[PDB]
């Protein structure tokens, strides 16, 4: 199935994960923090 | 186990009866599980182990949510290694 | 995300492993000093042939058999809510990446002695194996 169509997208998939990597790294650096999720009614 | 009994030895099994031929087919799906398995079990428990240790803020709840999985990952693999085969060799004999 | 890490790496390895032995069969059936960039291509993508479904559907299993957790109402649902979310997204990512990148990156880049402790008891399990299904029952 999809394992076939994937090998073809060899190059840009790498760059997608290249930007994704530096995109997911930017967000984590700028993510709010707290001890727990708000559990109050 | 299914593809062992779907390969070339699975031409002999559905054609005629040779318990010693299906056993040999389960012994390779046996040694071929160990390598990917022993590691899958190891990576699950090894990576799940740090949270089991409960020193620090929030450790309490994460170590409680962990133990069940780590404990369940000793008996699930250990047992399923012998329970799945001995039940697939036994269920393959009924249709047959 | 912490609890989930043990399973993301699990997605890639079982795939890579079936490839490590699939590359050791081509080595025994063919020559050993001749191979191209494409001949190394076909052997690895052929490891994704077999277990490909088994794992992706197994991670699909791991992220869905957990969904029911979201039904927790009130205070408890707000606590384990975000944990369920991330445990799910983490897998969905590792799963959707073991089909877009993982197979690619693996083609671009004492087991005996545990095997000797196991099969003696395995071959043993085929003794009136029913008796081993009975022993599992008492567990």
């Amino acid at each position: 199935w999809i394992i076939r169509r994937s090998v073809a997208n060899r190059f840009l998939v790498l760059m997608g994960a290249l930007f994704l990597s530096i995109w997911g790294t930017w967000t984590i650096i700028n993510t709010p923090v707290d001890a727990l999720p708000d559990l109050s009614d | 186990l299914r593809h062992a009994i779907e390969a070339v030895p699975s031409l002999n099994n559905p054609q005629t009866f040779s318990e010693q031929k299906l056993d040999e087919a389960l012994y390779h799906g046996a040694v071929l599980r160990v390598r990917p398995k022993a590691m899958t079990v190891a990576v699950i428990i090894a990576g799940l182990l740090p949270i089991l240790w409960g020193t620090g803020a929030g450790s309490e709840v994460m170590s409680r949510i962990a133990a069940p999985m780590i404990g369940g990952m000793i008996t699930a693999p250990l047992l399923s290694l012998f329970i799945i085969p001995a039940a697939y060799k036994l269920m393959w004999l009924h249709r047959h | 995300i912490a609890i989930a890490v043990g399973a993301m790496v699990d997605a890639a390895i079982v795939m890579i492993e079936n490839a490590h032995k699939r590359l050791e069969e081509w080595q025994h059936q063919h020559p050993d000093a001749t191979l191209d960039n494409k001949t190394r291509w076909q052997v690895i993508t052929d490891a994704s042939v077999e277990v490909g479904p088994a794992l992706f559907i197994s991670l699909l299993i791991i992220t869905l058999s957990f969904i029911p957790i979201f039904t927790l109402e009130g205070q408890e649902g707000r606590l384990f809510g975000p944990l369920a979310f991330t445990k799910t997204y983490a897998m969905a990512g590792a799963a959707l990446l073991a089909i877009v990148v993982i197979p690619i990156l693996m083609g671009y880049w004492l087991n005996r002695f545990l095997i000797r402790v196991y099969h003696p008891l395995l071959l043993k399990v085929l003794h009136w194996p029913k008796t081993t299904l009975l022993v599992a029952a008492l567990s």
